[PDB]
C-alpha cells in the first residue's frame, strides 16, 4: 500500500543525490510517482513528477540539474540531482496522489546533508553551579557537548532512565562542528549525595563516554 | 508559481475552540485547495482536498470552504490530537506548490522562567577554550528579550542560542544559550548577566553570576 527509499545522505559539494523509492501496493503504471523535499524552516518544495507513462514534468528551477527514471515491472522509481550545492539540504520525500485526490502517501524520508567535513566525534564537558543562595530546594545541572559531525546524536542521563525534566535542545552549527546542551532538574539535598553520571551516544562515530558531576569549593 | 500565502503562521488557542486557518492562492485555483495535519516524526495526513471534501476517516470538526483564490480550514472544538502543523496546497498546476505553515500552541497562561546562571569549569578548560552556558527551563510565552551582557552592554559576539518544541505534557518551552570564550577573553569583566524580559515581574528580572560572588 506504501512507498520506501534509499540512502546515502550526507556527500559534498558537486556530487550527485541517488534517491531511489521503492513501491508496493499500485502499479508504477497506474499512478505517478512525486518527488518533494522540506528545508529546514521552510515550507514544502515540489521537485518533479513522473507519470503513469513516464512522461515526466520537473520544477523549471531545477530543470538543468534533475532526472527522474523508473522500471515498473521492478516497481523501483529513480531519483537524481546532478550537482549539489549547501542549500540543498532537506528531507527529500517520494509521494504518490490518488485518483481522484491530492497527494496521500508519502516514502519515509531521505535526511541529506551537503557539506566536506570529517566525522569528528563531540567532547563532552560537564556542568555543576558556581555557590551563591541555595534556597528553593530544586536546582538544575548542565552536561555541555562541543564540536561533533554528522548528525544525530542521544544525549541521556544516568543510562536513559532519569528523565522527568530532562530538556536536551536542537543543536547550532558552528563552522562544520555541531553544539548543543542539556539540563535536569533535581532536588537540592540528594545530589550533593546521589550525583548524577552524564553520558552520550553518537551512531556514525561511536563514542559513549561517561561524566559525573563535583562543585567547586566556595 | 502559483504561490500559496498562508496565514496566520501561529495560533494560540484552548481545547474546545473554533479556529479558521486562511490561504491565499496567486491565481486561481479552481477548487484544488487541499489542507494536511503535520505531527513530528509522523508522516503528512491529508485532511480536507478540493477545499470542502473530507478525506476518509477524518471527524466532522475539520471543515473548509473556498473557490477561485480565497481558501478557509475550519476546527470548531480542537483537541490533544489536533495540536500539531497545518498546511493548505494546490495540485492546480505543476509545480504544485504548499503553505508556509500554521503551528498550533496551547495557553497555559503565564509562567515563571527558572533560570539556572551557569560558569564553565577546570574540567571545561582542556585544550585551552571554554564556554558560559544558560538554561531557562518552562516559560510562557516564547517572548523573551534575553541577553548575555557586560556590565550593561549589547557587544554579542558568541552567543550562541537554542528553543525547543513545546513539550506536550507539561505544555510550556525551554531556552538554552551558549556565550562562548577563549582563553584570554575568559579574564576581562567580573561579572554578567542571563537576562529575562517577561511580563511576570515588570521590573525587568536579572539572575547575574559574578565571578567573585
Amino acid at each position: 500500500v506504501q512507498l520506501k527509499q534509499s540512502g546515502p545522505g550526507l556527500l559534498q559539494p558537486s556530487q550527485r543525490l541517488s534517491i531511489t523509492c521503492t513501491v508496493s501496493g499500485f502499479s508504477l503504471g497506474r499512478y505517478g510517482v512525486h518527488w518533494i523535499r522540506q528545508s529546514p524552516g521552510k515550507g514544502l518544495e515540489w521537485l518533479g513528477v513522473i507519470w503513469r507513462g513516464g512522461t515526466t514534468d520537473y520544477n523549471a528551477v531545477f530543470m538543468s540539474r534533475l532526472s527522474i527514471n523508473k522500471d515498473d515491472s521492478k516497481s523501483q522509481v529513480f531519483f537524481t540531482m546532478n550537482s549539489l550545492r549547501p542549500d540543498d539540504t532537506a528531507i527529500y520525500y517520494c509521494a504518490r496522489q490518488g485518483s481522484n485526490f491530492p497527494l496521500a502517501y508519502w516514502g519515509q524520508g531521505t535526511l541529506v546533508t551537503v557539506s566536506a567535513a570529517k566525522t569528528t566525534p563531540p567532547s563532552v564537558y560537564p556542568l555543576a553551579p558556581g555557590s551563591a543562595a541555595q534556597t528553593n530546594s530544586m536546582v538544575t545541572l548542565g552536561c555541555l557537548v562541543k564540536g561533533y559531525f554528522p548528525e544525530p546524536v542521544t544525549v541521556t542521563w544516568n543510562s536513559g532512565s532519569l528523565s522527568s525534566g530532562v530538556h536536551t535542545f536542537p543543536a547550532v552549527l558552528q563552522s562544520d562542528l555541531y553544539t548543543l546542551s542539556s539540563s535536569v532538574t533535581v532536588p537540592s539535598s540528594t545530589w550533593p549525595s546521589q550525583t548524577v553520571t552524564c553520558n552520550v551516544a553518537h551512531p556514525a562515530s561511536s563514542t559513549k563516554v561517561d561524566k559525573k558531576i563535583v562543585p567547586r569549593d566556595c | 508559481n502559483i504561490v500559496m500565502t498562508q496565514t496566520p503562521k501561529f495560533l494560540l488557542v484552548s481545547i474546545g475552540d473554533s479556529i479558521t486557518i486562511t490561504c491565499k492562492a496567486s491565481q486561481s485555483v479552481t477548487n484544488d485547495a487541499a489542507w494536511y495535519q503535520k505531527k513530528p516524526g509522523q508522516s503528512p495526513q491529508l485532511l480536507i482536498y478540493q477545499a470542502s471534501t473530507r478525506y476518509t476517516g477524518v471527524p466532522d470538526r475539520f471543515s473548509g470552504s473556498g473557490y477561485g483564490t480565497d481558501f478557509t480550514f475550519t476546527i470548531s472544538a480542537v483537541q490533544a490530537e489536533d495540536l500539531a502543523v497545518y498546511f493548505c496546497h494546490q495540485d492546480y498546476s505543476s509545480p504544485l506548490t504548499f503553505g508556509a505553515g500554521t503551528k498550533l500552541e496551547l495557553k497555559r497562561a503565564d509562567a515563571a522562567p527558572t533560570v539556572s546562571i551557569f560558569p564553565p569549569s577546570s574540567e571545561q578548560l582542556t585544550s585551552g577554550g571554554a564556554s558560559v552556558v544558560c538554561f531557562l527551563n518552562n516559560f510562557y510565552p516564547k517572548d523573551i528579550n534575553v541577553k548575555w551582557k557586560i556590565d550593561g552592554s549589547e557587544r554579542q559576539n558568541g552567543v550562541l542560542n537554542s528553543w525547543t518544541d513545546q513539550d506536550s505534557k507539561d505544555s510550556t518551552y525551554s531556552m538554552s544559550s551558549t556565550l562562548t570564550l577563549t582563553k584570554d577573553e575568559y579574564e576581562r569583566h567580573n561579572s554578567y548577566t542571563c537576562e529575562a524580559t517577561h511580563k511576570t515581574s515588570t521590573s525587568p528580572i536579572v539572575k547575574s553570576f559574578n565571578r567573585n560572588e
